[PDB]
Parts: C-alpha cells; structure tokens; sequence
C-alpha cells in the first residue's frame, strides 16, 4: 500500500523580484520513504538543493523539506519535481507567486 | 498543560544495497530533540536542541547503545516479517514505531504508545489500558501471542508510567524556557483576479508557533466554509509556519469579507479586510 | 530515554 505525495512549492518569504529568498518545496503524505526532489529553475534542474532530514507523521506517512536560495524575477519559473514509487511518472509542481 | 515523550522509529531494507537504514528521532511536546540515524561510520544519537547539550557523555553513550540495539533488532524484525508474510528477498520494507508517553499536567499518564507499522499499515499497538494488544491482522497475531506469553505488556507498562514520564519532567525542566516558544501571526490579505468579474481574496497568516491555527473567512455575518479555498500547514523553514485560505468573491464587494485568524498565541483573534494599497 | 524494543 502506496501514498502518494502531496506537494507545496513557495518561498519562506513574500516574493519580491530582486531579493533574495528562499524557495521550499514540502512533500508530505508518501510512502514508502524513497523519495527523489529536484527543484528547477527554467526547465532545469537546480544544482544546489538543501535536503531537510525526514520525518513520518501519526499516520505513518513521511514528510520532508527541500529548499534552495533564489533572487525571483518577473520572469523566470520555478518547479519541484518529485519522482515516487507511487506514480507511475515523475509529478511537477510550478511555483506560484501568489500561492 | 499536558506534555509528552515519544520516539518515532523506523528500519528500511536496502536489499542488495546495504544494510536497512535506520532512525529514531525522539519528541518532547512535539519538538524533535534527540536524533539518531545509522547513515554513518559511527552513528550516534545527537542534540536537535541546544538545551539537551546539558546531558553528559554517560548520557549519549547509553542511548547510542540502546539504538544500535534496537538497529539490529529491527533488522531482525525485517527477516522475521518477510516471513510471516511469505515475501521475497529482494524487496524494500519498512517499519515503524511510536513509543512514549503523553502525560497530564498533574504528572499522571494520560496515554501510554507503543504501535507498530509494516509497509505504512498498522502491524499491533498496545491498548490505552496497558494491558493488551490489538493485531492489525494475521501476521501481528504471532507478534501478539508471543509478547502474551513473555509479558511484554507489563515491561511496557513500567516504562511508560515511570522511565518515560520521568525522563520527560527531566528534559522539560531543560527545555521548559525553549519549548514555551510563541510566535503569533502577522495576516494580511492580498488580491488576485483574472479578467473577469470575481476576484480571489486570500488570507494570509505567517511566522506563527506553534502550527495550530485556524483562518475562516466570513461575509457580514456566517463562516464561508463550503467554497474556502485552504492550504495545509506549512514549514517556512526557519522554524516558523505559513498558511492561508482564500475566497472568490464579487468584483468590487471585497470589503463585504472579513477573514478572522485563531491562534492559540492571539490574546484575541485576528480580524482583517482586503485594504488596497495608497 | 528510549525503551528497548522486544522481537517481532
């Protein structure tokens, strides 16, 4: 019995373009605890991507923080891409600046 | 209030990758302060709070050994499972547990836990009364039968109405200061809209501590919670937490919606309204 | 403190 992950991607702080931040993506909800995150700036994968350690909640689902600096602009896009033994393909999330 | 102690373990099977990896992160009210993780050349259990930097080196060495030995003994547990459910060799499983005690304020257990999981299903827990054990299914009746015989319930039981509730004063006492951190949390409203004649106000509630909170919106009068868009909890990560809940609304009667935010840090709940800026 | 787990 698989669970699928849920995701959030957004930014430890309101966004405003020219400052740097914090970009997150949690994943909650999953099982078994294999888990592969990337985060993707553009359409391509972001070398330098922190690793929170894991935990499991009461429901025995894990959980797990990833997050990396960025400076948003207007203009570029931003994603979390996470592959589970849950899904048949790899789930991409977009961040949305005002979610 | 009441407190707690408990101890969230897991072992995960790497055949033909290695040995199964294995942590245990221990909690004081909810707080992880105490992790051990067998992901190293000398794995030991580790601070996760500056105050558990107070316990002395007697400390560590005890409990370092204490889960190196239950490392193994899951990794036995890992076999003794692939066997009562007649799998393979060659697959990835896991186990879990939540051991400890929640206790009140008078210093009494309110509830004693020790459950089981086996691939994110219940395996066995023993019961609020301390006494028995509920089987999730047929391979946790031979867990369950054995641990009558041997009574595992009542060496349980010693531990989480004396060890457990006794460490925990202990560990409060330390970190009382810390955990009876509070971060209420600062709302405002922002305003989205596509060209159309609805708009979405959404709530925000930031760098509150603990999690718990709730945000409603409502309109003159009545909670709107049948078409409240709402997010789940969220870790800023830096310690703090974020949530929000939003609404769509007629253009241009924004100010007909006020959004209250309930937190247990708030000396009264937090009332706002979409303000448009200067 | 943790507990010492028994066998499954």
């Amino acid at each position: 019995i698989q669970k699928t992950p849920q995701i959030q991607v957004y930014s430890r702080h309101p966004p405003e373009n020219g400052k740097p931040n914090i970009l997150n993506c949690y994943v909650t909800q999953f099982h078994p605890p294999h888990i592969e995150i990337q985060m993707l700036k553009n359409g391509k994968k972001i070398p330098k991507v922190e690793m929170s350690d894991m935990s499991f909640s009461k429901d025995w689902s894990f959980y797990i923080l990833a997050h990396t600096e960025f400076t948003p602009t207007e203009t570029d896009t931003y994603a979390c891409r996470v592959k589970h033994d849950s899904m048949a393909e790899p789930k991409t999330v977009y961040w949305d600046r005002d979610m | 209030g009441p407190h707690s102690l408990r101890y969230f373990v897991t072992a995960v099977s790497r055949p033909g990758l290695g040995e199964p990896r294995f942590i245990s992160v221990g909690y004081v009210d909810n707080t992880e302060f105490v992790r051990f993780d067998s992901d190293a050349e000398n794995p030991r259990y580790e601070p996760r709070a500056r105050w558990m930097e107070q316990e002395g080196p007697e400390y560590w060495e005890r409990e370092t050994q204490k889960a190196k030995g239950n490392e193994q003994s899951f990794r036995v547990d890992l076999r003794t499972l692939l066997g009562y459910y007649n799998q393979s060799k060659g697959g990835s499983h896991t186990i879990q547990v939540i051991s400890g005690c929640e206790v009140g304020s008078d210093g009494r257990l309110l509830r004693g836990y020790q459950q089981y999981a086996y691939d994110g299903c219940d395996y066995i827990a023993l019961n609020e009364d301390l006494k028995t054990w509920t089987a999730a299914d047929m391979a946790a009746l031979i867990t369950k039968h054995k641990w009558e015989q041997a009574g595992e319930a009542e060496r349980l039981r010693a531990y989480l109405e004396g060890t457990c509730v006794e460490w925990l004063r202990r560990y409060l006492k330390n970190g009382n200061a810390t955990l009876l951190r509070t971060d209420s949390p600062k709302a405002h409203v922002t305003h989205h809209s596509r060209p159309e004649d609805k708009v979405t106000l959404r709530c925000w509630a930031l760098g509150f501590y603990p999690a718990d909170i709730t945000l409603t919106w409502q309109l003159n009068g009545e909670e709107l919670i049948q078409d409240m868009e709402l997010v789940e909890t969220r870790p800023a990560g830096d310690g703090t937490f974020q949530k929000w809940a939003s609404v769509v609304v007629p253009l241009g009667k924004e100010q007909y919606y006020t959004c209250h935010v309930y937190h247990q840090g708030l000396p009264e709940p937090l009332t706002l309204r979409w303000e448009p800026p200067p | 403190s943790s507990i010492e787990f028994a066998r499954l």
